[PDB]
């Protein structure tokens, strides 16, 4: 082994509990906050 | 001394590789 | 004292490559054997 | 109640310790340098396990002979307390005791102890014992000794950096590396170019740095650590100048040459710069990487950079670095991540040409949130020429049309990929071959 | 010794020479340059540059530092690049290496942002981003003197060149203006350049429109400068096909070594 | 310290006071910034081909130096032997042990490769790296290590040196034995 005493491994003072810690698979596009496609799409009918 | 050990050295090392190279032909050989 | 140095240089470089082929040789006497 | 347990574990501390020595040993009788390799393998753990009676008894043990080490080394170490059952460890026996030890040795057991003065928080005799270990390596000429006067070299500028006197040791590194050069060990060579690497991006002597990298030669039979440290290095001086590219491409070897477990802090420092290269040059980072439980709480506030790039919006990019500004500055990104703060368009223009074969400069301009199309415009080309996006403009017209994908299978391409593969893989299987060894004519 | 206090009393009435000569209402240029031309030899015995920290004569380091910093504005004022260049190699060493005992000047901000902005009108980036990590982070978002050359390559980097030909009127001090106009010459051919790379048979709403030339006949010197085959006017096709390399040959001597190297790696003893 | 660009930038102005200055300082920090130096190096060398100045072997001397540092001996060679008196041979320095391996080396290829000629298409030798040698062979005369000399005399087929190295010594005779001993064994060349 060759341990990298070096680079400090990141401080833990805060070291905050999980927020949800949810496993299933994160991805991009969960970050973007929509509107509702079902409301979307009354609003897509309702202007044709 | 030390260009007799240098010079003993030189003749270690040209030894070898002939012998390198005959070892090598003798496993070529040794296959057929 | 007078062209000591050099003399222990091209030494020590002789001293590596010999060692190294040795080891090689001594690879190859084996498998030969076998 | 817990004596007994670390005496027995000293016992076998010292039993493993007499086991080095005897390996190397066997590589100097031998003429295989490479043996000592296997004793220093454990240096951390047996760093982490060492201790006052362990040191002591072993400095007594194996100095016997040449006593003038032991009477600079042994008032450093702290007595036994007014042990009993000493068994007075005698490693060398007889001819043995008598005889000198080896330089490998001698140097081996200096090297344990700077490295406990080191682990506790006493730097000057750390410095003292390591400037006496540096001048009999000097003195010294062999290959086993300069197999240890690379980790010698590493903690020896380690303990400088700790004193906060990085530059004096500049000129000491050099020397050492250029006679390390002529002497042609690349061991050595590669731990004496890290640690000056390091040295000048202390400073931030950047411009140093590069010059050393253009004019030196990195070893290629080094280990798989130092070419960590050296790719991570090299990518660092690139993403500083503007070459984002091979920066990306060094430090994505850099973390993949890491070690899969250890290097927590390692992974983290290159996973950041990674990071923030990938946005400078419009990417995307995976999002896998923000979820590891090592790098987890470290890279929020690069998850959040990267939120506020990708949906572009300065009013949030503003808020994050007001907010972690000084994580950035003390983590060695906040420069690269203010060019970022004014180059975010480039990610924006990247997915428009990804997405649309065809646009308009009136709609570039309306997606992209700019101003009259001509800044879209002036923005088109200054990406064009920079070779982010494969597109050509046509203002006869007033649009921007993306260029084909060529078919890369009929090119000669693959053939030169696959041929380097093969050279490689046929490499590996000659050195593999090479690499044995039967004993029994010994 | 009594030499040196004597020699160190040549020097500093030389640099007091020249302040006579150069802080007036007008330098007589000429003048102050005999008088450099003498004082850097006359330096060259009060330890000029440094070879090691070794704390020496204050008086001696100031000295340097003030004729060398009027060396660099004479330079400028002379419209002298390889002077200026000339001068801030020793300025800088002496402004960053031997601070650590020497204290801070009231011009390093101001002369430092001088030769950023030098190097970004030379086209140097590179160097650029390498001087500007040097300096400490409050005074990169700070003095209104290293501000300037910042603005305008985070502009040059956005393309947004518009705003750096608005921005050539705001100069925090007289002396940005010489470097002002070979910055915008080289985002002219920087301009110039990314329309030749990109595009397609020229437009850009006319070439003088986008390159920002007051009159029409203005760019034309520029166009027979540069191989532009000047078609219809304002129209000059770029040639973006590059020849469109087409021809391929089968290289079949170098596969065929390819591969013997193959069989011989297969059927060699290793 | 650090940058190590002011002295080479002096380095083009048409004075040469600060320019021997300049390559005064440049050879006090040349093991700290060959990297720096050797960028520009070929000031230096420029300033060497120009007979008009007077430092002329310093600057051969301190452009050899970054070569070596570089890589490039056998360009460094060249300049060491262009540098004149001021390389010390008798100087217990890295660079100078290691260019004067180098010097040896070369002569010895080309005073083996002349042998096996004749006399007409004999190929010239440099008579500084002559003069080198023969310098070496001197230091061990006074060092007294006559079988050092006898063996670099041999290798290099200085006849001349060899005969002289055997006869001015101590043990005449002794040297004798070890000279017969050495041609009738590993000397293979008849």
């Amino acid at each position: 082994d060759d341990e990298f005493e070096e680079f400090p491994a990141e401080d833990w003072a805060g070291l905050d509990e999980d927020e949800d810690a949810h496993v299933w698979e994160d991805n991009w596009d969960d970050d973007n906050v929509e509107d509702d496609f079902s409301n979307q799409l009354r609003a897509e009918l309702e202007k044709h | 001394d030390l260009y007799s050990r240098y010079k003993k050295l030189q003749q270690e090392l040209e030894f070898l590789e002939v012998q390198e190279e005959y070892i090598k032909d003798e496993q070529k050989n040794l296959k057929k | 004292s007078g062209l000591r140095q050099y003399y222990l240089s091209k030494i020590e470089e002789l001293q590596l490559i010999v060692n190294d082929k040795s080891q090689n040789l001594r690879r190859l006497q084996a498998q030969r054997n076998e | 109640a817990a004596e007994h347990s670390q005496r027995e574990l000293d016992t076998v501390t010292l039993e493993d310790i007499k086991e080095h020595v005897k390996q190397l040993e066997k590589a100097v009788s031998g003429k295989e340098p490479r043996f000592v390799l296997r004793a220093l393998r454990m240096l951390p753990s047996t760093s982490r396990r060492l201790n006052h009676y362990v040191l002591y008894k072993a400095v007594q043990g194996f100095f016997t002979s040449n006593n003038a080490t032991r009477d600079f080394l042994l008032p450093f170490l702290e007595e036994p307390m007014d042990t009993e059952a000493d068994l007075q460890f005698r490693p060398r026996t007889g001819k043995a005791a008598s005889t000198p030890l080896l330089p490998e040795v001698e140097a081996y057991l200096q090297l344990l102890v700077v490295i406990f003065m080191m682990n506790s928080k006493r730097y000057k005799e750390a410095q003292k014992i390591s400037d006496d270990l540096m001048q009999k390596i000097s003195t010294q000429n062999r290959r086993a000794l300069d197999l240890v006067a690379a980790k010698c070299y590493y903690y020896h500028a380690r303990v400088y950096e700790f004193l906060d006197k990085l530059d004096v040791v500049r000129s000491f590194l050099h020397a050492r590396l250029r006679t390390a050069t002529l002497r042609h060990d690349a061991d050595g060579q590669a731990t004496l170019l890290n640690l000056l690497l390091r040295n000048y991006l202390h400073y931030s002597l950047y411009d140093q740095a590069e010059k050393l990298v253009s004019k030196s030669v990195f070893p290629e039979q080094a280990n798989n650590n130092e070419w960590a440290r050296y790719l991570y290095y090299t990518g660092r001086i690139k993403a500083i100048q503007l070459e984002y590219s091979e920066a990306r491409r060094t430090m994505t070897n850099a973390l993949r040459k890491a070690p899969q477990h250890t290097a927590v802090g390692f992974k983290q420092t290159v996973h950041k710069l990674l990071i923030v290269v990938e946005l400078l040059l419009g990417e995307i980072p995976d999002r896998l990487q923000f979820r590891q439980p090592s790098l987890k709480r470290s890279l929020m506030p690069y998850f959040l950079l990267t939120q506020a790039v990708r949906t572009g919006n300065l009013a949030k990019f503003n808020q994050v670095l007001d907010q972690f500004g000084e994580k950035f500055q003390a983590d060695g990104t906040y420069t690269l991540i203010i060019r970022l703060r004014h180059n975010v368009i480039k990610t924006g223009v990247r997915m428009i040409s990804l997405s649309y074969s065809r646009i308009s400069l009136a709609d570039i301009a309306q997606k992209l949130q700019l101003d009259s199309p001509e800044d879209a415009e002036f923005i088109v080309a200054k990406a064009i020429r920079d070779g982010v996006i494969e597109a050509s403009i046509n203002h006869e017209k007033g649009y921007v049309q993306s260029k084909e994908m060529i078919d890369i299978y009929s090119t000669r391409e693959p053939q030169l990929a696959f041929h380097q593969r093969i050279s490689f893989c046929l490499d590996i299987h000659n050195m593999s071959v090479k690499a044995m060894r039967f004993p029994p004519k010994s | 010794a009594a030499t040196s206090g004597a020699v160190l009393q040549a020097a500093t009435g030389m640099y007091e020479q020249l302040k006579g000569e150069w802080n007036r209402k007008s330098p007589n240029l000429s003048k102050c340059g005999e008088e450099l031309g003498r004082l850097k030899l006359v330096l060259l015995e009060l330890n000029f540059l440094p070879t090691t920290g070794t704390k020496l004569t204050k008086q001696q380091l100031i000295l340097a530092r003030d004729i060398l910093e009027i060396g660099a504005q004479w330079s400028i004022l002379r419209k002298d690049i390889p002077s200026f260049e000339r001068y801030m190699a020793q300025l800088k060493c002496y402004y960053f290496d031997y601070k650590e005992q020497l204290p801070e000047s009231a011009y390093m901000h101001q002369l430092l942002g001088l030769n950023l902005l030098f190097l970004l009108s030379q086209n140097r980036v590179a160097e650029f981003h390498t001087e500007l990590e040097r300096l400490p982070a409050k005074d990169i978002q700070t003095n209104v003197y290293i501000k300037h050359p910042v603005s305008l390559e985070q502009y040059l980097m956005e393309g947004s060149y518009n705003k750096v030909f608005l921005a050539k009127g705001n100069i925090p001090a007289e002396s940005y203006t010489f470097f002002i106009d070979i910055l915008l010459d080289t985002i002219r051919d920087e301009i110039a350049g990314c329309i030749e790379k990109a595009y397609e048979k020229i437009l850009f709403t006319e070439a003088t429109r986008i390159l920002f030339f007051n009159t029409p006949k203005k760019m034309t010197d520029y166009a027979k400068k540069r191989g532009w085959v000047l078609g219809p006017n304002n129209y000059y096709s770029f040639a973006s096909q590059q020849q469109k390399p087409e021809d391929t040959t089968i290289p079949s001597t170098e596969l065929a070594k390819q591969v013997i190297e193959y069989a011989r790696q297969l059927e060699m003893i290793v | 310290i650090t940058s190590a660009a002011g002295i080479i930038s002096l380095l083009d102005e048409d004075e040469p006071q600060l320019k021997e200055f300049a390559l005064h300082k440049l050879n006090a920090v040349v093991n700290d910034f060959w990297a720096e130096i050797s960028e520009s190096v070929d000031k230096i060398e420029v300033l060497y081909e120009d007979e008009g100045f007077r430092s002329r072997q310093f600057a051969a001397l301190v452009a050899s130096k970054v070569f070596y540092h570089l890589g490039a001996f056998e360009e460094s060679l060249n300049y060491a032997l262009g540098a004149g008196d001021l390389f010390n041979v008798n100087d217990n320095s890295e660079y100078v042990e290691t260019i004067i391996a180098k010097c040896i080396d070369h002569y010895t290829k080309q005073c083996v490769e002349n042998a096996d000629l004749p006399e007409g298409e004999k190929k010239p030798i440099d008579q500084r790296l002559e003069g080198i040698v023969n310098k070496m062979f001197q230091r061990c005369l006074d060092d007294h290590k006559y079988k050092q000399a006898i063996g670099i005399a041999l290798e290099t087929r200085r006849l001349d040196v060899f005969e002289k190295t055997i006869l001015e010594s101590n043990d005449v005779p002794g040297m004798l034995a070890y000279s017969l001993k050495l041609c009738m064994s590993l000397m293979q060349n008849k």
